[PDB]
RNA sequence: GGGAUGGCUUGUGGCGGCCAAGCGUUCAUAGCGACGUCGCUUUGAUCCUUCGAUGUCGGCUCUUCCUAUCAUACCGAAGCAGAAUUCGGUAAGCGUUGGAUUGUACCCACUAAUAGGGAACGAGCUGGGUUUAGACCGUCGUGAGACAGGUUAGUUUUACCCUACUGAUGAACUCGUCGCAAUGGUAAUUCAGCUUAGUACGAGAGGAACCGCUGAUUCAGAUAAUUGGUUUUU
RNA sequence: UAACUGAACGUGGGCGAAUGUCGACACUAGUGGGCCAUUUUUGGUAAGCAGAACUGGCGAUGCGGGAUGAACCGAACGCGGGGUUAAGGUGCCGGAGUGGACGCUCAUCAGACACCACAAAAGGCGUUAGUACAUCUUGACAGCAGGACGGUGGCCAUGGAAGUCGGAAUCCGCUAAGGACUGUGUAACAACUCACCUGCCGAAUGUACUAGCCCUGAAAAUGGAUGGCGCUCAAGCGU
């Protein structure tokens, strides 16, 4: 049956009350030996993109392919000296990781 | 639709005190007999005017015979027929010797080619093409050609169906 | 629609003899004589004019009218075969293994035979038996070329197609392997 | 979903909280920024289920604004 | 009639002209008549007709029409009852085949002298007679096909090799070079494109155009001219020889 | 005492909003709408989120059918160089295995491949659903007992009948010998090695194929010279 | 009723549409919330479907035809003879036409009992008949032989980008006509080609719809079904 109360807000709360409730409830979660009383009647519902940006700025078609317009690579170095340092530390990290994996006929099931 | 005849059917509304002399309406109807002719008259008249059989009368029914049935003529038939889509026009032409023969050939041809029955074909106009350049369809433009002489290849001879066995193989050249 | 009469015409040169008997056409000229049975198509032949063959169909449909063009082109091709002849020049190319083509005349069957060896290093010997009337010649003017000559266009072209289709690269990239025998030129002998 | 307000077939179905077509549910609309005339957050609003969840595997609803 | 050729719709900007182009041609021809003293009829038969732009540029004060022959004839007026000016129906008898109109105010002697000494070497079209024998030498195929010495010629482009094979030259692709026979010019004879005193077909003329060999000439031949003052048509030398209708 | 949906189904979501060929529509200018599109349902991560048996399936042996093709045969396309493939098409001729795990369906290996179904699930044998009578524990009940349940042990036992199948005889036509073939069945299968050839192809790493030859897998039909097995040759 | 002024009931007298042709008791039953079908009405569903009202049939029922059959069509039944039909049929099984006229269709399991589903505004370079619009001797569609140009390598961008890797604009001249370009192609050019125009030719075409028949529009599992053979100017489809 049509009724006016279908199109009204059913639960409302103010800014300061919501903030105080959240702060007090967070302080209650800080203690694991303190539990609520009548938790079923409490408003617990109130308590409880880099990839997208890169794809938006540069599409896959403009990156690589027959219609690609990409011409300038994205680098982590600026001049030749930091390029040499980057290569040196990259080789050192690669060798260290390989030694770590080495330290860490098929096998039986 | 059977051996058809053409009928002049004149009918009118029944005279009342308001209208002592009602208008007379005349139609040319291709029907097998006079009962069907008057029925088609009342159907077409109900389709056009405020006259029906209970409020009107049939003044005259006369058979319209062809003036020259021995003269080969070309006829143009303009017609409307009902399909599952709706009403459609066709103009067709038939080389016959009379209007009733042309209409019978039209009914057979429309039944064969578009599966349209007598109930769903309206004959709007049947005319005689008095000159040769009035012929438009190629299948009669090829018949009105000058010096039309053709053979009849592969004529199966007319052999009686009760004579089961023949002693020689028939020829198809006569 | 059934068309009452439809006609085609074939001009005939002076050196050609055409004999038609129960839709069996026999065309004889300077180079030779060919025969073809056209009894599967309903057509009436006549002599409309001197040196003119007339083909006519009566009370035929559009398909029956259109078949006369095929009959006309077939008889014209027979006339061109007995007057000028037909010649297909084919070239066989190779990348690494030289393709060896030998041509001989099997006299017992009266027909030419072509043997193909070393096609992409294969040890098999491919053999193509010609249709009778087709003569095979290894061309001396150009390099790695066969010449097929004859009076029958169908026989010469079918022999050429057999030579193309017996040398097909299998299970390889056709962009990379371009070996084979291909029909380079089609034309008349005279 | 906060609660099931009315299942039109049977009050027992509403007591059991059954989500079928035409069921009025109460949803937390805190993520839509519906606000009262003075600044109070409207965090509960009715909505109607407009699909068949038992045949669709999901609950689709329309707000009763 | 289900079995029919699929009519290809063209996704290009330029459309069919139609009747409006013919009406525009009628208006242009019928408006250039009362401004120029002489109207010449010229003929360019079996010619490429691509130097007409240079002719139009060189004769800036002249007006040249090179439309349809029957359209130009009906624009000038075929019968004396429909002619725009007197004597134009006499001029319309020369408009057959590939012809053109030249409206001018210059001296007819000057026009005849200019179209006499005007001559540019041009590629031959199909139907012309070959003036000499052209043969591509065996070996590496160059751009001119032996017209210039081979030491001063770039090799022909590798993309033209399928076109040469389709046009009948038995060339082949060796090491990115289009070669006739072998790389060192062995095991093959030269390819004779044309023989002297032989009617050129489209295949031979296209081969000569690819090899940039010109075996013809571009000659404009004046047939006659109508003068507005005298109201008469003076017939020139080529007009007697060329058929009239 | 009475019983024991079906020319159904398959490959592509819902809700809500735009766009739109079109269908309608001219005294109302509304309404449906294919094709699409848009919102909700981790920078190759995490392994610290497995979400309820009322409905029951398996296994052995053996035969046949379907194709909705895993492999073998052939073919078309793809940066498909070669090698290895991927996608698709015709095709059921021929194959499609051996095991582990019951604190209760997935792993491992061989292999060319370990494709999916029907004829049951709209009185052959054998393990669970599954449950007569004995007994125990858990839950419920004052109780007899019942069950949210868990465990143990536990009676159906033809064929000589007709048909079908598999084989074996057979009257009538004197007996016998040698034959013909209508019809019915039908059979082969896959892999490896030598040569081609370390060749074609390739920057290198690598690395084919046709013809030819020799074995092997599975199936089938025989056979007992030899080798094992069998011994009432008592 | 102011009143033989009216109201009933009697006395006496005079004088009606068509078509077809029973009532009351007594006694005794069986069945009285069954099935199917047309039409109408009310609710819905993804689709099925669920209700009522009248009528007809069946349970109780044979016969002819639907190959066969509870619900269909015709027609209801004593025992026989002769004649004629209904529904349905006439190539053979099967009694009766390889009957007549005009057309359509060729299906790699057509169709001959369809309407329902598949299923859609569905896909067909199958074949006929039409409707609308357009071109055409001032030469239509298709072809063949040629042109297809200049500013200009337009602007930005790019290592390079010149119509043809990209973004935005997309004008003018010479025109008979030619896009700041339709594809092939080059590292970029070049080159070829398309749109468009002219020359040869010779008379009818092009586009989109509509209506018929045909193909596909989804199928499992023993070997089989317009009833069977078989049928192709039908022994199929429409009149």
């Amino acid at each position: 049956e049509p009724n006016r109360k279908w199109f009204t807000n059913t639960r409302v709360i103010s800014q300061d009350t919501l903030q105080s409730f959240r702060e007090a409830m967070a302080e209650k979660q800080k203690d694991p030996y303190t539990v609520l009383l009548k938790s079923n009647k409490l408003p617990m519902s109130l308590i409880r993109h880099q990839a997208k940006m890169t794809i938006e700025r540069e599409p896959f078609s403009e990156t690589f392919g027959p219609k690609a317009q990409r011409k300038r690579p994205k680098l982590s170095f600026n001049t030749v000296d930091e390029l040499a340092g980057y290569s040196e530390q990259s080789l050192d990290s690669y060798h260290a990781r390989l030694e770590e994996k080495k330290l860490l006929s098929v096998a039986t099931a | 639709m059977g051996r058809l005849q053409e009928y002049q059917v004149i009918g009118r509304h029944l005279p009342t005190e308001a209208n002592p002399n009602p208008a007379l309406y005349r139609m040319r109807i291709f029907a097998p007999n006079e009962v069907v002719a008057k029925s088609r008259f009342w159907y077409f008249l109900r389709g056009l005017k405020k006259v029906k059989k209970a409020t009107g009368e049939i003044v005259s029914v006369n058979v319209i015979s062809e003036k020259h049935p021995l003269k080969v003529k070309n006829f143009g038939i303009w017609l409307r027929y009902d399909s599952r889509s709706g009403t459609h026009n066709m103009y067709k032409e038939y080389r016959e010797t009379s209007r009733v023969a042309a209409v019978e050939a039209m009914y057979a041809d429309m039944a064969a080619r578009h599966r349209a029955r007598f109930r769903s074909i309206h004959i709007l106009k049947v005319v005689e093409l008095e000159k040769t350049e009035d012929v438009k369809r190629p299948y009669i433009k090829q018949l009105v050609a000058k010096n039309l002489s053709f053979p009849l290849p592969h004529r199966v001879p007319k052999i009686s169906t009760k004579k089961i066995f023949s002693a020689k193989r028939p020829s198809t050249f006569s | 629609m059934r068309y009452i009469h439809s006609e085609e015409t074939i001009p005939v040169p002076e050196n050609v003899k055409v004999s038609i008997k129960s839709r069996l056409v026999t065309v004889e000229g300077p180079r030779g004589k060919l025969q073809k049975d056209l009894s599967h198509i309903a057509v009436n032949f006549s002599v409309v004019k001197k040196g003119v063959i007339g083909l006519e169909i009566h009370h035929g449909s559009r398909k029956d009218v259109a078949a006369l063009r095929t009959v006309r082109t077939i008889i014209n091709n027979m006339i061109i075969g007995v007057t000028k002849g037909f010649k297909y020049k084919m070239r066989y190319v190779y990348a690494h293994f030289p393709i060896n083509v030998n041509v001989e005349k099997n006299a017992e069957t009266g027909c030419y035979e072509v043997e193909i060896r070393n096609f992409i290093g294969e040890k098999i010997v491919r053999k193509v038996v010609m249709a009778p009337g087709v003569e095979v010649e290894i061309s001396k003017a150009q390099k790695d070329e066969l010449i097929l000559s004859g009076n029958s266009l169908e026989a010469v072209s079918q022999s050429a197609a057999d030579i193309q289709q017996i040398c097909k690269v299998r299970n390889k990239d056709i962009r990379k392997f371009l070996d084979g025998i291909y029909v380079s030129e089609k034309g008349n002998i005279v | 979903i906060l609660s099931v307000k009315k299942n039109p077939s049977n009050p027992l179905y509403t007591q059991l909280g059954v989500l079928t077509k035409g069921t009025i549910i109460e949803v937390n609309v805190s993520d839509l920024g519906i606000v009262t005339a003075s600044g109070k957050i409207a965090w509960g609003r009715y909505a109607q289920i407009t699909n068949n969840p038992e045949n669709d595997g999901c609950v689709n609803a329309v707000l009763l604004v | 009639p289900k079995s029919k050729r699929a009519r290809v719709y063209h996704l290009t900007q330029v459309n069919k002209k139609g009747r409006e182009a013919k009406e525009r041609l009628f208006s242009n021809i019928r408006e250039t008549i009362p401004k120029y003293q002489h109207c010449f009829v010229f003929s360019v038969d079996n010619m490429r007709n691509n130097y007409l732009k240079d002719v139009r540029h060189e004769l800036n004060d002249c007006r040249i029409f090179f439309g349809k022959t029957k359209l130009m004839a009906r624009a000038l007026g075929t019968t004396p009852e429909e002619e725009q000016a007197d004597g134009l129906h006499r001029l319309t008898r020369y408009l057959t085949g590939t012809v053109g109109l030249l409206f001018t105010n210059r001296d007819p002697a000057d026009i005849e002298s200019y179209f006499s000494n005007l001559s540019q070497v041009d590629f031959a079209r199909a139907g012309t007679v070959a003036p000499r024998t052209v043969t591509v030498p065996p070996g590496i195929v160059y751009s001119t096909g032996g017209e210039v010495p081979p030491e001063h010629d770039v090799p022909v482009s590798h993309t033209l090799e399928p076109e040469l094979r389709r046009l009948g030259m038995p060339v082949r692709m060796i090491k990115g070079k289009v070669c006739l026979g072998d790389e060192k010019g062995e095991a093959s004879e030269g390819y004779t494109i044309c023989k002297e005193g032989e009617v050129l077909d489209s295949r031979q003329t296209r081969l000569l155009k690819l090899f940039s060999i010109c075996l013809s000439e571009f000659k404009v031949s004046l047939l006659g001219y109508w003068s507005s003052a005298s109201g008469e048509v003076t017939e020139l030398e080529a007009g007697k020889t060329r058929p009239k209708r």
